[PDB]
């Protein structure tokens, strides 16, 4: 913040819910809690520029967890290949993907 | 089977609404030293069917100045919201089991107010405009007060579901701990349902007919059905919330019978009140609900915040 | 009366939650075993489907880390039926 | 620096309170009755109302 | 206004920027902006004239639209990164929308069209409160995200702010409009030095505030809203002409006044960052600003405009209006150039 | 799914009722039939004219009070917190501030209607 | 004071709603500060087990935590049972 | 990146408990009292090693303990437990308070036989220590090496050389 | 979720476009502001529900509170404008150019 009155007085008016891995009601972990924790643990103490340069792996893992762009691309490629194989008829779904299976608890 | 459940909820509610019209005529007559309808049918029991058939075989009005789209939209909206408000009530098992039941009730009630407002604006008439503005003021006052009342009651209850209210009143009515806000809730339901002395939108003597003064026949029937279904609805909600019927796990028919008797008593109390009292002035209704009910409601809301804390009677989450 | 009945209700709720706690390890074991089985059959189906696709690694993760990432509903029900997908998505919300 | 597009401007008032034309009060005119329950049948009460 | 509502409104006016500056969370910074806007509207419309009503309406819709764009940027950043602060990898589109909305809240060109109009039609003390206090919180928000902003868009906004401020101040005769275009030009300078060194942004902001406050106080002495009204000041308050001239020259950036120091050090930092073309264009438009200041000085101090007959009665009457804090601010905004290494950090 | 089904059934029922109400009876409409109602005389002016509102301040206060209601509504889950002292103090402060605002408006005659 | 009591009686006679509202406000303020059950509400909410009690790894150095749930050691709820 | 390693269906094969939720809730407290150690070991391994594939043996042990528990109940206390879980299954929430006579009879049966005691209020919900020979994972998050901080400069705070050095100012 | 979020962003863009492109009705401008507010609320709520950020779930309610205060002040200013002119016309609100 522009003024550090909260840090000078030691209080936390808004500093304890600044991100997903912060304090949560009834210990309900948010999505990508581990990824955001790793990103903050990497980026702490080295500054913004070094955090952008050197914690790129942690930031990319956190971003992939949060937005799931590559997961969507991979699933779309799998489903597109599956429907192409269905169109040319050289593939059939297994029973457990087609609705009839042996359920387990 | 679910469609059969929909039918056996919807159709008996409609027949109970029509016989509520008949029983209002009979009770008002016998309180006015007369008899009421006993010719049309054995004891007048065919009078609502006669009225319904006459209204649905009379031609509707489509005035030249009137916005046709909203004029059509408002009465069907009113009837749909009345039946939707009826749908989640537990007797002791609801057709649709919700978590935020009273929030659904509040949203649907405000949308019914919008049906009244759009009818009044679409029927391009000055008396309809008067009815719409009176509806605006009325729903302002009762909306704020009734919301705080229901908040305090459910703070005593612990959750927004209504089976939870049954479990809360398993041993004792909420009328005994919460009888002042029960009175204020009863007045709020009168104002919500637009019953005398707080009708003020179908103003018979002040206006001509108010918001539905340009409505005729079928749409007027839809408005009347919506209003009287809302009467039975709000009295059923009052007896579910405050006068808890006896609930036993082995037999729910006792709960249904006790609920029916208390809801009939509250509806008859509505008709009794309409017979007894003259109509408010609509600024006096706002002054009442904002100067007498609202400060006491805020005080009792603070009291019901404090009460489980210092009694350690914080209700369960489930 | 409301104080006494609310205290009794709190004790009953604590008893129900303790029953849930006692049953939770078995449910957790069954749930992760079922999730692992679903992921395994999805992996086998991916191996069957995209064996002819060039430059494709079967079962390649999208994360640089090697720790466990719990799969999404879209991940574990993407290749199954649309009714099962809708049951996994809107089942609890639309059950009234 | 007056031009053709700004030669019609006037200096602002010293007290920033402009003299505006007095708008006519458009009160609603209502025919209370004769077909009215409160008008006793044969009264045409022309009512000039503000609200 | 009764003292209860005076205390409530003034405390919320104070509390808005304080919450914005002290807040770690973008949402709390936004609600500080909401506090400032909502609290300052009734004091704008307090005189209850049509011009004050129009000024309050224009200010409300402008700040509401800009705050909605700010909230869009905050929500989009929360969607992208899961946090409530533009940390390092937030989208450039989000940052540019934040900059654009904060520049519309600040009132710099080409988002400047409301500021002379809002400054007109409100009383002088409210113009002072606006043009000094209302710019601190958006500048604090901009300062917190200085390494993330886009230098091209910032420099374009700054150069058009200084150009339009110079031309508007050249045209206007109303004192409130003149002060508003002065605000636009100085905000242009502050924005220009923002991405390179926010310490110089704070220095220029403090110099502008301590120069703007006593000029507005001297206007508040006689409610002189016009060039002519401030021109007959020699009959009313002859002892203020020298300080008026010195403060206007300091606003013009003439050495050896202390108002030359912000423009000088901002130009120096831009030369250190190799933006010579921008620095030279900004300096020439600052010369134009100094021109309309000098015309104001010619009207009020160096010449003597004709006076009225009732000014004799005004000289018969006595006044206690100039407060203790006027002269301190005038001296600190006039004769503080030799303390320049202490004024900079 | 069940709630959506019963909402759609209500919609279909009311649409069927209004449709049979409009297509069942015999139509005979003319100009005087469909002219607006003004107790037997022609309307002097249109009903779309501005119609003054004497409780506008109460309506704005209703907006603010409705948002106070929205703030107060998570109380049945807030009472389950571990730190009940903080929740109780904050709820007391909120209701007291709301009551003080209502009392100030009542003192300043904001609840009274204009004219 | 006599005038204070007369004003209070006049308020109770003419505007009893405000008197009841202020009295209920005052009672709701002062009642949790004098009741002996106030700590019990926070203790009940703490004792309500919404989350699973995650076991700790025993290194042989903490003797206070119980090895089994049916052990004398730990936060028993006999106060709630007899409440 | 690297491919994900997850076990096969043969490794995930186990004798599942084909037992309804009402039956489980009827036997809940005694299952939490008797099979507590294996369940707590499985929860400890799951909350220490976040990967579910590192705890399949503990999960199979949990299933085996539950199967042994239910086989013992079927061997000794079949009918009271059957009517108890039936009366529990009638309720929509499976509330314990609706069926207390059946609960009392089942508790009496599992008290006179098998010596089982129902846990009191607050016993199953408290944190318990547990002894295991499974090693503590030192890097459960699979974290990389943390980057080193900046080399903080130490030394005495000498005055500024030749003043502020701001253009022509001597000090 | 991404298609829904794109549609919500386009809804905000349309409401902002309506706010920036005035017609004669200041009330319609305020309604466009409220539409922008509604789009912001829905975006924040679906983001919090998607990321399971119960700690950030008070933020949409705070947005609604401050936005309703904004709408309240806008209605009060519209009352003052209508008392001045008889209509809420932004073409009537124009006499501060000189
Ligand atoms: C339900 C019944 C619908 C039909 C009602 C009817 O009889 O219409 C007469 C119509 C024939 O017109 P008419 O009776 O000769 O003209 C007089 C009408 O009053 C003239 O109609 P009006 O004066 O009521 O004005 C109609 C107007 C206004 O009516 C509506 O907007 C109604 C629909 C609301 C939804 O509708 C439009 O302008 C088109 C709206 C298209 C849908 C909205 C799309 C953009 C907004 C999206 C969000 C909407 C919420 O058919
Ligand atoms: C659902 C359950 C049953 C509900 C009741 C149903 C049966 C009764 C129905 C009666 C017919 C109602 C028809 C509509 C009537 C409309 C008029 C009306 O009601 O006006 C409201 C009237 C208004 O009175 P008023 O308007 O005449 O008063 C004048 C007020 N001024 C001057 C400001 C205008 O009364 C109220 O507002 C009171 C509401 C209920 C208050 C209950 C308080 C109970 C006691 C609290 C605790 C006290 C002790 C505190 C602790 C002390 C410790 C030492
Ligand atoms: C669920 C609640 C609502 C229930 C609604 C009622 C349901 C039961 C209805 C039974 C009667 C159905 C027909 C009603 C016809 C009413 C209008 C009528 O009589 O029109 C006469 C007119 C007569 O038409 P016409 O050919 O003599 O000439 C009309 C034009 N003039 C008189 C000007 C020359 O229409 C009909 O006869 C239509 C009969 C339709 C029958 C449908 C069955
Ligand atoms: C049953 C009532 C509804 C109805 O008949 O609607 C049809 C509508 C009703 O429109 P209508 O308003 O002319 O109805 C005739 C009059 N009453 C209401 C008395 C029956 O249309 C027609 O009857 C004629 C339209 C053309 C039909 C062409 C052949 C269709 C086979
Ligand atoms: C004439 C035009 C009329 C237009 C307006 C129609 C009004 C309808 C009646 C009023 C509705 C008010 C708003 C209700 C919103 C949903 C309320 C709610 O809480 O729903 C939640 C509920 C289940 O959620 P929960 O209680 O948490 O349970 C989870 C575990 N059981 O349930 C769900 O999650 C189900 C989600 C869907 C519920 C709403 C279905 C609406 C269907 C569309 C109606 C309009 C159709 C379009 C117009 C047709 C032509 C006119
Ligand atoms: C609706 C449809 C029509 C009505 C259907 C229900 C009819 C019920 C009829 C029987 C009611 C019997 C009530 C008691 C009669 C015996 C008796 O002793 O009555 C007199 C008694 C009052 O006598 P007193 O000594 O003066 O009492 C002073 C102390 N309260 O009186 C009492 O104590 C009266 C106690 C009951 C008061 C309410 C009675 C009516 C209830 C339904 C009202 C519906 C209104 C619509
Ligand atoms: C870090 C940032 C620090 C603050 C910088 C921005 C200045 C903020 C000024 C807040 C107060 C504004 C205010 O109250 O203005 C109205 C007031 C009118 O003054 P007047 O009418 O003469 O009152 C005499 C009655 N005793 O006007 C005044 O009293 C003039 C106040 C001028 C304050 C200048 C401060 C300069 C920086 C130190
Ligand atoms: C802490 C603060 C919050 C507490 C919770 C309660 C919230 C109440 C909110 C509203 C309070 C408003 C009080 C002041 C006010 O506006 O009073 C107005 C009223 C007269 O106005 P009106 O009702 O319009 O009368 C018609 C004209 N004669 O004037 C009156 O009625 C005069 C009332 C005099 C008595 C006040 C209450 C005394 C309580 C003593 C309790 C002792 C135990
Ligand atoms: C895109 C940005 C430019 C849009 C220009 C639209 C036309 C325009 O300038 O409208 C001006 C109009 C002014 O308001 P009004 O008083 O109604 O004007 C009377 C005419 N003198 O303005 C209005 O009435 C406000 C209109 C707001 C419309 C918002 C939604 C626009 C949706 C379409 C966007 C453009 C799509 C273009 C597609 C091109 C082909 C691919």
């Amino acid at each position: 913040p522009f003024l550090d009155i909260q840090k000078k007085l030691g209080i936390s008016l808004d500093r304890h819910f600044m991100f997903l891995s912060a304090e949560q009601p009834y210990k309900n972990a948010a999505r990508c809690h581990a990824f955001e924790k790793e990103w903050i643990e990497c980026a702490h103490g080295i500054g913004g520029t070094r955090a952008k340069k050197e914690c790129k792996i942690e930031f990319d893992d956190f971003e992939e967890c949060l937005l799931r762009y590559k997961t969507m691309r991979r699933m779309h490629d799998i489903k597109k290949q599956r429907e192409k194989l269905m169109k040319e008829g050289k593939y059939t779904p297994p029973p457990h993907h087609s609705g009839r299976e042996e359920p387990r608890p | 089977m679910f469609f059969i459940n929909i039918l056996t909820l919807l159709v008996p509610i409609l027949i109970a609404m029509a016989f509520l019209t008949l029983v209002e005529r009979k009770i008002l007559g016998y309180m006015q030293l007369r008899k009421g309808p006993n010719i049309v049918g054995p004891y007048g029991i065919l009078q609502p069917f006669a009225d319904a058939m006459k209204l649905f075989m009379k031609e509707p009005m489509r005035p030249l100045t009137t916005s046709m789209s909203l004029f059509i939209i408002a009465p069907t909206l009113s009837l749909t919201l009345a039946l939707s408000l009826w749908v989640p009530l537990p007797m002791p098992h609801p057709l649709i089991n919700l978590n935020l039941g009273i929030l659904f009730i509040l949203a649907t009630s405000s949308l019914s107010v919008y049906s009244i407002l759009w009818s009044g604006w679409a029927s391009n008439s000055k008396y309809s405009l008067f009815g719409a503005l009176r509806a605006v003021a009325q729903t302002i006052s009762y909306e704020v007060t009734m919301a705080i009342i229901l908040l305090s009651v459910l703070l005593m209850n612990g959750s927004y579901s209504l089976q939870t209210l049954i479990t809360t009143q398993e041993h004792m009515w909420l009328l005994l701990p919460a009888w002042p806000m029960a009175m204020m809730w009863f007045i709020s339901t009168l104002a919500e349902t637009n019953r005398a002395p707080f009708d003020l939108t179908e103003g018979e003597s002040e206006l001509v007919s108010g918001f539905n003064v340009e409505y005729a026949a079928g749409p007027f029937a839809l408005f009347f059905m919506a209003e009287y279904t809302n009467i039975i609805l709000m009295n059923a909600l009052t007896t579910i919330i405050f006068l808890g019927p006896l609930y036993y796990i082995n037999l729910p028919e006792l709960y249904s019978t006790n609920f029916m008797m208390e809801a009939l008593l509250l509806s008859s109390t509505f008709l009794w009140i309409r017979a007894s009292y003259p109509r408010f002035r609509y600024d006096q209704l706002m002054h009442l609900l904002w100067k007498n009910f609202l400060p006491l409601t805020l005080a009792l809301c603070m009291w019901h915040i404090s009460l489980p804390i210092f009694t350690a009677g914080v209700p369960p989450y489930m | 009366r409301m104080m006494r009945w609310n205290q009794e209700r709190r004790r009953l709720l604590i008893e129900d939650l303790e029953a849930r706690i006692a049953l939770m390890p078995l449910f957790q074991a069954e749930k992760d075993r079922r999730t692992l089985q679903i992921l395994r059959e999805n992996l086998e189906e991916e191996a069957i489907i995209m064996k002819d696709v060039p430059n494709w690694k079967v079962g390649e993760s999208v994360f640089h880390t090697t720790r466990w990432v719990p799969p999404l509903i879209g991940e574990m029900y993407g290749l199954r039926t649309k009714e099962e997908m809708s049951n996994a998505n809107f089942g609890f919300t639309w059950y009234t | 620096y007056p031009s053709k597009e700004t030669a019609h401007w006037k200096p602002p008032p010293w007290n920033d309170v402009d003299i505006l034309k007095e708008k006519a009060v458009t009160n609603m005119t209502l025919n209370f009755g004769p077909q009215h329950p409160a008008a006793h049948g044969v009264l045409r009460l022309v009512l000039e109302l503000s609200g | 206004m009764n003292p209860i509502t005076l205390a409530i409104i003034y405390f919320t006016i104070f509390l808005g920027p304080v919450i914005t500056m002290s807040s770690t969370n973008l949402m709390l910074m936004w609600v500080g902006l909401e506090f400032s806007l909502l609290a300052i509207i009734p004091m704008l419309i307090n005189k209850k004239n049509p011009r004050s009503t129009e000024a309050a309406t224009k200010y409300f819709v402008t700040q509401a639209t800009a705050s909605m764009i700010i909230l869009l940027a905050i929500v989009l950043n929360y969607k992208q990164l899961g946090t409530w602060m533009f940390q390092q990898q937030t989208n450039g589109l989000i940052l540019n929308m934040t900059l654009m909305a904060l520049s519309m809240k600040l009132g710099l060109a080409p988002f400047h069209f409301w500021l002379p109009e809002v400054t007109q039609g409100i009383p002088l003390h409210m113009g002072l409160i606006l043009l000094t206090w209302q710019k601190i919180a958006p500048l604090s928000i901009l300062i917190q995200i200085y390494p993330l902003l886009n230098s091209t868009i910032i420099l374009m906004l700054a150069i058009t702010s200084i150009f339009m401020g110079a031309w508007g101040g050249l045209n206007q005769t109303q004192m409130r409009k003149i002060m508003a275009y002065s605000s636009i030009a100085h905000m242009g300078w502050m924005l220009a030095i923002l991405p390179y060194n926010p310490s110089l942004t704070l220095l220029n902001l403090m110099i502008y505030i301590i120069l703007t406050a006593p000029m507005f106080m001297a206007l508040m002495l006689n409610n002189s809203m016009t060039i002519n009204s401030i021109s007959l000041l020699w009959n009313k308050t002859p002892a203020m002409l020298t300080m008026i001239s010195l403060m206007l020259l300091s606003l013009g950036g003439l050495p050896p006044l202390t108002g030359f120091l912000p423009k000088w050090i901002i130009i120096t930092e831009l030369m250190k960052n190799n933006c010579l073309i921008m620095a030279t264009l900004m300096a020439m438009m600052a010369l134009l600003n100094l021109f309309f200041y000098t015309r104001l000085i010619y009207s009020t101090s160096l010449t003597m405009f004709p006076t009225n007959n009732n000014s004799k009665m005004m000289t018969h009457q006595t006044k206690t209006k100039p407060n203790l804090m006027f002269s301190t601010l005038a001296i600190m905004s006039t004769m503080t150039l030799p303390l320049a290494p202490q004024l900079i950090t | 799914m069940n709630l959506y089904t019963v909402i759609f059934i209500n919609i279909l029922l009311s649409l069927t009722l209004i449709l049979v109400a409009f297509w069942l009876p015999q139509m005979n409409l003319y100009s005087e039939k469909a002219n607006p109602y003004e107790c037997g005389f022609d309307p002097t002016s249109s009903a779309r004219l501005p119609f003054s509102m004497k409780f506008f301040l109460v309506a704005i206060t209703f907006l603010l009070f409705d948002l106070e209601i929205a703030l107060l509504l998570p109380l049945p889950w807030a009472i389950q917190t571990i730190k009940t002292s903080t929740m109780m103090i904050m709820a007391f402060i909120l209701v007291t501030i709301l009551s003080l605002g209502l009392a100030y408006e009542w003192t300043q005659k904001g609840l009274e209607w204009t004219e | 004071a006599g005038r204070i009591s007369a004003f209070l009686k006049n308020a109770w006679a003419k505007e009893p709603v405000l008197v009841v509202s202020f009295s209920v406000w005052g009672l709701a303020i002062i009642m949790p500060m004098i009741s002996p059950y106030t700590k019990y509400a926070s203790m009940i909410n703490k004792a309500t087990p919404y989350n699973y009690p995650v076991p700790v790894r025993d290194d042989g150095n903490m003797p206070d935590v119980p090895s089994h749930p049916q052990d004398p050691l730990g936060p028993s709820l006999d106060w709630l049972k007899n409440l | 990146p690297g491919i994900v390693e997850l076990p096969t269906l043969e490794e995930l094969k186990v004798e599942e408990v084909k037992v309804s939720s009402a039956v489980l809730k009827a036997a809940a407290h005694h299952y939490g009292a008797q099979c507590d150690k294996t369940n707590k070991e499985f929860m400890l391994c799951r909350w220490e090693e976040k990967d579910p594939r590192r705890c399949l043996k503990e999960g199979k042990l949990v299933n085996g303990c539950a199967l042994n528990f239910f086989r013992q109940i079927k061997s000794h206390c079949a009918e009271p437990f059957t009517e108890y879980w039936t009366c529990l299954d009638y309720s929509n929430m499976q509330l314990f308070r609706h069926c207390r006579q059946q609960q009392a009879k089942f508790d009496q049966c599992v008290l006179d036989k098998l010596g089982w005691v129902r846990p009191d209020l607050g016993q199953l919900s408290k944190v318990t220590k547990v002894k295991t020979d499974r090693p503590l994972p030192e890097n459960p998050y699979h974290s990389r090496a943390r980057p080193e901080p900046n080399p903080v400069i130490e030394g005495d705070l000498k005055p500024a050389k030749h003043g502020t050095r701001f253009f022509f100012w001597t000090v | 979720m991404p298609s829904t979020f794109f549609n919500l962003t386009m809804a905000f863009s349309l409401s902002l476009l309506g706010t920036l492109m005035f017609r004669s009705h200041l009330m319609s401008t305020l309604l466009c502001l409220e539409g922008m507010v509604l789009s912001l609320f829905i975006m924040t709520s679906v983001t919090s529900l998607n990321s399971n950020s119960m700690s950030s779930m008070p933020i949409p309610i705070t947005i609604l509170v401050f936005a309703a205060c904004e709408a309240a002040v806008g209605l009060a200013l519209l009352v003052k404008v209508s008392n001045t002119y008889g209509t809420d016309y932004v073409q009537n609100l124009n006499l501060l150019q000189c």
